[PDB]
C-alpha cells in the first residue's frame, strides 16, 4: 500500500553508454518525505547539453513574465503579492495581427516571453529524446509528449497564426488564462456542443478512472509483486494471471501487463491529441458549435 | 468540414481499439481459449501479429503469442453439468496449489538486475542496508491468527533496486526458516503478523532452493500458499 | 489459465446458489442484484423517452421534481421515473462494487479496486442527493440526458460567475490534469522498457528508474507509482465532490468575491 518499515542501502546509479559527465545532484535519501510514499533517494541527475537551455530559457519565460509582472504592481511587495494572481501579460491585443513589429508594453514581453518558452518545451523535448538513448529505451515519451505539445503548439501558436492575430493567443497571469478561457467559450458558441472537446473530456476522465484502475489493481497485486511489470511481461505468475482474471470476470474481457500500458500510453495521449483538433477548428472550420451542431 | 475531421477520427478509434489495443491484450494470454466454448463465443481476431521478446542480461528469448498450456497438475475437479461451473479442489487446496492458493511456475532463475545483483537478497548478505525510519521486525516474534505464535523474525530480505523491504524471514520452532512476503504481515511495535496465515501451521510455507535466493517458482509458490490463507483459513472468515 | 482459479467459494452472502460463472461472468447475488437494478431502471426509464413523445438516444431525458416541488413527494412524471430511476444507480452501482468484493475475496487478490470506485459511486451521489438534500430540494440533482447534463452543468456552473474560481475547483482540475500524463509517463515508461530499441536486450527494472533521475532527477520506481497514480486520481475526483457540495451552500455569491478574503486588509 504505502511503506510501513523503510529501507535504503547505499546510493545507486547506472551506465548511459553516454556522457555521464552529468552527476551533480547527489544522493540525498529522503525518508519521511519522498520515502514513505515513493522513493527514498533523490537524484542523481544529468544536466546535458539541451537540459541547460530548458532551464536557461524556461526561466526568462518565467523572468520576462515575472518582470512586467512587477510594473503593474509598481515595484511593490504588499502590492505584488496581492494582485499576484490578478497580474498578467496580455499579448499584442491590442488586436492588430500576426504583425510582430510590436511595442513592448502592447506586444513585447508576450511576443518575447511567450515566444521564448517556445524553446524550453522544444529542447527539453529533445531531453526526453536522448535520456532514452543512453539507456537505449524506446522512444515513447517522445511520443507520449507531442500531445502535451499539440494543445500547446496550438493554443498559443498555431491558431492565432490562423486568425492572423496573436490577438488570439492565451495570456500570462494566474486568474487571466482562466478568464481568457470561457471568454473563449462564449465566442465559439457555448462550446460543449464541440465534438472534439467532449472526447477531450471524453478521455481526460478516461484516465482519472484508469490510473485509478491500473494503479489500484497492482496494489491488490503486491501480495505477489504484480508491480514488477517487466520481469513479468517476460514471465507471468499469479500477479498478471489474476490481475486480469478479476476483470475477465467482472466486466468480462481483459488486458495484458503490456497492452494495459498499451491501454495507458493511449488512454492519456488522446486526452491531449484530441483537444488540439478541437482547437484549430473552433475559430475557422467552425464559427459556432451550436449551429454546426444544430446543422447536424 | 470538421465532419470529415470528427467523422474519420472515428477511424483512428474503432481503428485502434479492437485493433492494436485489444490486439495486444491477446498477445500472450489465452492465445485463444477452450473448455466448453470452443473457438469462442462470438468473433475476436485469430490471434494477432505474433512477436518475440529479448530476455534480459544473460539472454533468453520469448515469443509472446504461444500455447504453453499446463498439464502441471490441476487438482481442480468438477462441480457438474455446465462449464462456468466452479470446480472444487480435490482435498486441502492450499498445498496442491489451486483456488486462492494457486501458484504459477516462473523460472528457476530469480529476476536478476542491472547486472547479476540477483535483486532480492537477505539483509546480511547485503551491503550497507539498514532501517531509515521504521520499526524493525527482527527479533519481532511473528504471531499467527490462531494467536498461538509461530516463529521469530530472522531477516527482511532486501530489494536492491527499489531498495524494497521485499520479505521478512521467519524461523518456525523446527529451528527452521521460511520467508513471508511483505504485503502480508503487520509490523506492530512489539509484535508481528502475517495474520493471513494462522501460525498453527505456517510450515506449509514451501522452502526456497539456496538460502540466499528466491527464484521465481519459489517466490511464486511461496506467495500463493500465504494468500490461500485468506480464502482458506477457518478463524478469519 | 483460470481453470485452477475457477474454485468454489468466496461467497459474501449467497452461500452457493450463486457460485457460478455465466461464461466470462461471475454471477453471484450481486450481478443478480446488479441486474434487477439495471433492468427495472431502463424499464421505468425507457417508459420515459416514450411519455416524452420524442426521444432520440440524444434527447430522451429525465429531470427530477423541479425545485420547490420539494424534497418530499413528486410524481411519476414531474418527479419519479427520475426519483425512482435514481435509487436504481445509488444501489445498482453500490451493488456491483460488492460484486467487486465477492470476486476479490475469492480471486485471492486484494482490497482496493472496490474502494477506489467507491469514490465514483461517491462523486455521483453528491450531485444527485447530498447537494440536493442540503438545498432542501432535489433540483440541483440533474437531468439524465446524453446532452442536457452539459446544460444542467453549464448553468449551475455559471449560476455562480465563471465557476472556474471555486477554489477546490481550481484544484481537482489540477489533480485531474496531473493524474493525466501521470499516466502519460507511466504508460510510456513501462512500455519503452518492455519494448526497447531495435536489437537491444530487454531492459531492466532499474533501466527505467534510471531514465527519470535523468529527466527529472528523482523517481519513484515500480510500486511507488501505482499508489501515486491511484492517488492524484482518486483524489481529484473527490476534491471535485468538495467543489460542489460546497458550491450551492456556503457560497451564495458569484465566485470571484471569494478571492478577496485575500485582497482585503493591509
Ligand atoms: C459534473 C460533470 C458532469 C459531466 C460532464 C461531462 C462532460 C463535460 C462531457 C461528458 C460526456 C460523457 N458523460 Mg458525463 N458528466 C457527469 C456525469 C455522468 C455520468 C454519471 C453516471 O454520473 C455518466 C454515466 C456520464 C456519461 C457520460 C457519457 C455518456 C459521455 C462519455 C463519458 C466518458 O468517457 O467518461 C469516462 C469513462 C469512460 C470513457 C468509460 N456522465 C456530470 C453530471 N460528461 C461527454 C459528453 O457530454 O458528450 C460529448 C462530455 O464531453
Ligand atoms: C467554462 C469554460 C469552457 C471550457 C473551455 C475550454 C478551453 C477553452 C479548452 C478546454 C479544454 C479541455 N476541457 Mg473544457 N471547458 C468547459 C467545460 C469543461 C468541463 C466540464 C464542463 O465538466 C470539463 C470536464 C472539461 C474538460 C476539458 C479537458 C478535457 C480539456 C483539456 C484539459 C486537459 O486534460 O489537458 C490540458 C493539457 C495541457 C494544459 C497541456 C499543456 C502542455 C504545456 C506544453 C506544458 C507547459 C508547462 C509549463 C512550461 C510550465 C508551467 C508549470 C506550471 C506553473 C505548473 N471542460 C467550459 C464549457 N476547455 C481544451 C480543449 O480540449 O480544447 C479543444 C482547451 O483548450
Ligand atoms: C461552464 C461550467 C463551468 C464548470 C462547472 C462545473 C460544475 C457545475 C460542476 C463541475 C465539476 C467538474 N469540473 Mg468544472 N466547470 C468549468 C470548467 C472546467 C474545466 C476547464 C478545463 O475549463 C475543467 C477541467 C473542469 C473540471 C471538472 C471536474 C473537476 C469536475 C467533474 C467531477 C467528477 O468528474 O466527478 C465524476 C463523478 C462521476 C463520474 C459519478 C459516478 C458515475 C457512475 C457512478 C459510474 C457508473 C455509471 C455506469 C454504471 C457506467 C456503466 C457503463 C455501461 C454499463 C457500459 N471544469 C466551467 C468553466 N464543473 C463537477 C463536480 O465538481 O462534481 C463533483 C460539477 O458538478
Ligand atoms: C486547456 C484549457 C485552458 C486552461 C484552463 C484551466 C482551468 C480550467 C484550470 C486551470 C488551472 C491551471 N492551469 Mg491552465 N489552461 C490552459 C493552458 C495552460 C497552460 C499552457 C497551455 O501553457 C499552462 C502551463 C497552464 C497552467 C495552469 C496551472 C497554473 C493550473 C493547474 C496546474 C496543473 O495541474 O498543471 C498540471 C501539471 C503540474 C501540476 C506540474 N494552463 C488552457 C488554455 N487551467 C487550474 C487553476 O486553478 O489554476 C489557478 C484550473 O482549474
Ligand atoms: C500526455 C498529456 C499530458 C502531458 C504529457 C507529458 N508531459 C511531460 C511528458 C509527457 C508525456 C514528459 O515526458 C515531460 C517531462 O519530462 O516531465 C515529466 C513532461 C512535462 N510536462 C510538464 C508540464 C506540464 N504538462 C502539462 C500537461 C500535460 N502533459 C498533459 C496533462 C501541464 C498541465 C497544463 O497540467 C503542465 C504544467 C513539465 C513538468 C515536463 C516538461 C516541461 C518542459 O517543457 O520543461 C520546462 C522547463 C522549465 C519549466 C524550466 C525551469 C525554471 C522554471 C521557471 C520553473 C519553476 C519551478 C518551481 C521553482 C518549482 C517549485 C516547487 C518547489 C516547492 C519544489
Ligand atoms: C472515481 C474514481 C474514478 C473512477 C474509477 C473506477 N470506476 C470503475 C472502477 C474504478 C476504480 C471499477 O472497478 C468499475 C468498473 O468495473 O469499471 C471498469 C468502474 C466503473 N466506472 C463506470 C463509469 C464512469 N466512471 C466515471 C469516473 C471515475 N471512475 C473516476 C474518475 C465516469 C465519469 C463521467 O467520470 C463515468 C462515466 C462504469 C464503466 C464502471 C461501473 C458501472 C456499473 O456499475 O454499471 C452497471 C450498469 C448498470 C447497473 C446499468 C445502469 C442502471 C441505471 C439505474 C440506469 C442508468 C442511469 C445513470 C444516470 C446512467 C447515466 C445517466 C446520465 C448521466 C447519462
Ligand atoms: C494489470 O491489471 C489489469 C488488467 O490486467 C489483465 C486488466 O485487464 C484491466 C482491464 C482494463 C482494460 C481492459 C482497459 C480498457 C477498459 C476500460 C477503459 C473500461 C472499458 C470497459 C467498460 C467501460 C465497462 C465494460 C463493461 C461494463 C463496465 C459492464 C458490461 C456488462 C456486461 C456486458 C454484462 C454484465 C453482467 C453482469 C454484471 C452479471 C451477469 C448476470 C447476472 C449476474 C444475473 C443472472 C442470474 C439471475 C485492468 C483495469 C487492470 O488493472
Ligand atoms: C515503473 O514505472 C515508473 C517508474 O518506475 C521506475 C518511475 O520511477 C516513474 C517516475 C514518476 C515520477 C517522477 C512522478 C511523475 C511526476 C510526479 C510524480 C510529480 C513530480 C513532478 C516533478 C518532480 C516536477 C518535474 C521537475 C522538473 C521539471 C525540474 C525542472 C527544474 C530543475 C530540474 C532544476 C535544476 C536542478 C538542478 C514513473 C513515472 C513510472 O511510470
Ligand atoms: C499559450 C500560453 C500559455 C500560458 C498559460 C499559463 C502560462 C503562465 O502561467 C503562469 O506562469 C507564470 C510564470 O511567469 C506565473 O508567474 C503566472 O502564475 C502565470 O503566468
Ligand atoms: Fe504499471
Amino acid at each position: 500500500i504505502f511503506s510501513q518499515v523503510q529501507v535504503r542501502g547505499p546510493a545507486d546509479l547506472g551506465m548511459t553508454e553516454d556522457v555521464n559527465l552529468a552527476n551533480r545532484s547527489g544522493v540525498g535519501p529522503f525518508s519521511t518525505l519522498l520515502g514513505w510514499f515513493g522513493n527514498a533517494q533523490l537524484g542523481p541527475i544529468y544536466l546535458g547539453s539541451l537540459g541547460v537551455l530548458s532551464l536557461f530559457s524556461g526561466l526568462m519565460w518565467f523572468f520576462t513574465i515575472g518582470i512586467w509582472f512587477w510594473y503593474q504592481a509598481g515595484w511593490n511587495p504588499a502590492v505584488f503579492l496581492r494582485d499576484l494572481f490578478f497580474f498578467s501579460l496580455e499579448p499584442p491585443a491590442p488586436e492588430y495581427g500576426l504583425s510582430f513589429a510590436a511595442p513592448l508594453k502592447e506586444g513585447g514581453l508576450w511576443l518575447i516571453a511567450s515566444f521564448f518558452m517556445f524553446v524550453a518545451v522544444w529542447s527539453w523535448w529533445g531531453r526526453t529524446y536522448l535520456r532514452a538513448q543512453a539507456l537505449g529505451m524506446g522512444k515513447h515519451t517522445a511520443w507520449a509528449f507531442l500531445s502535451a505539445i499539440w494543445l500547446w503548439m496550438v493554443l498559443g501558436f498555431i491558431r492565432p497564426i490562423l486568425m492572423g492575430s496573436w490577438s488570439e493567443a492565451v495570456p500570462y497571469g494566474i486568474f487571466s488564462h482562466l478568464d481568457w478561457t470561457n471568454n473563449f467559450s462564449l465566442v465559439h458558441g457555448n462550446l460543449f456542443y464541440n465534438p472534439f472537446h467532449g472526447l477531450s473530456i471524453a478521455f481526460l476522465y478516461g484516465s482519472a478512472l484508469l490510473f485509478a484502475m491500473h494503479g489500484a489493481t497492482i496494489l491488490a497485486v503486491s501480495r505477489f509483486g504484480g508491480e514488477r511489470e517487466l520481469e513479468q511481461i517476460a514471465d507471468r505468475g499469479t500477479a498478471a494471471e489474476r490481475a486480469a482474471l478479476f476483470w475477465r470476470w467482472t466486466m468480462g474481457f481483459n488486458a495484458t501487463m503490456e497492452g494495459i500500458h498499451r491501454w495507458a500510453i493511449w488512454m492519456a495521449v488522446l486526452v491531449t491529441l484530441t483537444g488540439g483538433i478541437g482547437i484549430l477548428l473552433s475559430g475557422t472550420v467552425v464559427d459556432n458549435w451550436y449551429v454546426w451542431g444544430q446543422n447536424h | 468540414l470538421a465532419s470529415l475531421a470528427i467523422y474519420s477520427f472515428w477511424i483512428f478509434l474503432a481503428g485502434l481499439i479492437y485493433y492494436l489495443q485489444t490486439e495486444n491484450m491477446r498477445e500472450g494470454y489465452p492465445l485463444e481459449n477452450e473448455d466448453g466454448t470452443p473457438a469462442a463465443n462470438q468473433g475476436p481476431f485469430p490471434l494477432p501479429k505474433p512477436k518475440t521478446f529479448i530476455l534480459p542480461h544473460g539472454r533468453g528469448t520469448l515469443t509472446v503469442p504461444g500455447p504453453e498450456s499446463e498439464d502441471r497438475p490441476i487438482a481442480l475437479a468438477r462441480t457438474a453439468v455446465s462449464e462456468g461451473f466452479p470446480h472444487a479442489p480435490t482435498g486441502d487446496p492450499m498445498k496442491d496449489g489451486v483456488g486462492p492458493a494457486s501458484w504459477v511456475a516462473r523460472r528457476d532463475l530469480p529476476e536478476l538486475d542491472g547486472h547479476g545483483h540477483n535483486k532480492i537478497k537477505p539483509m546480511k548478505a547485503a551491503a550497507g542496508f539498514h532501517v531509515s525510519a521504521g520499526k524493525n521486525p527482527i527479533g519481532l516474534p511473528v504471531r499467527g491468527c490462531d494467536l498461538e505464535i509461530a516463529g521469530k523474525v530472522v531477516d527482511i530480505w532486501v530489494d536492491i533496486p527499489e531498495q524494497m523491504a521485499r520479505f521478512l524471514e521467519v524461523e518456525l520452532k523446527d529451528g527452521s526458516t521460511r520467508l513471508l512476503p511483505m504485503q502480508m504481515v503487520k509490523v506492530q511495535s512489539n509484535r508481528v503478523h502475517v495474520n493471513a496465515l494462522s501460525s498453527d501451521l505456517f510450515a506449509g510455507i514451501p522452502t526456497i532452493k539456496s538460502p540466499t535466493e528466491v527464484t521465481l517458482l519459489e517466490e511464486d509458490k511461496i506467495c500463493g500458499y500465504v494468500a490461500g490463507g485468506l480464502m482458506y483459513a477457518a478463524p478469519k472468515r | 489459465f483460470e481453470r485452477k482459479y475457477r474454485v468454489p467459494g468466496g461467497t459474501l452472502v449467497g452461500g452457493n446458489l450463486f457460485d457460478f460463472w455465466v461464461g466470462p461472468f461471475y454471477v453471484g447475488f450481486f450481478g443478480v442484484a446488479t441486474f434487477f437494478f439495471a433492468a427495472l431502471g431502463i424499464i421505468l426509464i425507457a417508459w420515459s423517452a416514450v411519455l416524452q413523445g420524442t426521444w432520440n438516444p440524444q434527447l430522451i431525458s429525465v429531470y427530477p421534481p423541479a425545485l420547490e416541488y420539494g424534497l418530499g413527494g413528486a410524481p411519476l412524471a414531474k418527479g419519479g421515473l427520475w426519483q425512482i430511476i435514481t435509487i436504481c444507480a445509488t444501489g445498482a452501482f453500490v451493488s456491483w462494487a460488492l460484486r467487486e468484493v465477492e470476486i476479490c475475496r475469492k480471486l485471492g487478490i486484494g482490497y482496493h479496486i472496490p474502494f477506489a470506485f467507491a469514490f465514483a459511486i461517491l462523486a455521483y451521489l453528491t450531485l444527485v442527493l447530498f447537494r440536493p438534500v442540503m438545498m432542501g430540494a432535489w433540483g440541483y440533482a440533474f437531468p439524465y440526458g446524453i446532452w442536457t447534463h452539459l446544460d444542467w452543468v453549464s448553468n449551475t456552473g455559471y449560476t455562480y460567475g465563471n465557476f472556474h474560481y471555486n477554489p477546490a475547483h481550481m484544484i481537482a482540475i489540477s489533480f485531474f490534469f496531473t493524474n493525466a500524463l501521470a499516466l502519460a509517463l507511466h504508460g510510456a515508461l513501462v512500455l519503452s522498457a518492455a519494448n526497447p530499441e531495435k536489437g537491444k536486450e530487454m531492459r531492466t527494472p532499474d533501466h527505467e528508474d534510471t531514465f527519470f533521475r535523468d529527466l527529472v532527477g528523482y523517481s519513484i520506481g515500480t510500486l511507488g507509482i501505482h499508489r501515486l497514480g491511484l492517488l492524484l486520481s482518486l483524489s481529484a475526483v473527490f476534491f471535485s465532490a468538495l467543489c460542489m457540495i460546497i458550491t450551492g451552500t456556503i457560497w451564495f455569491d458569484q465566485w470571484v468575491d471569494w478571492w478577496q478574503w485575500w485582497v482585503k486588509l493591509p
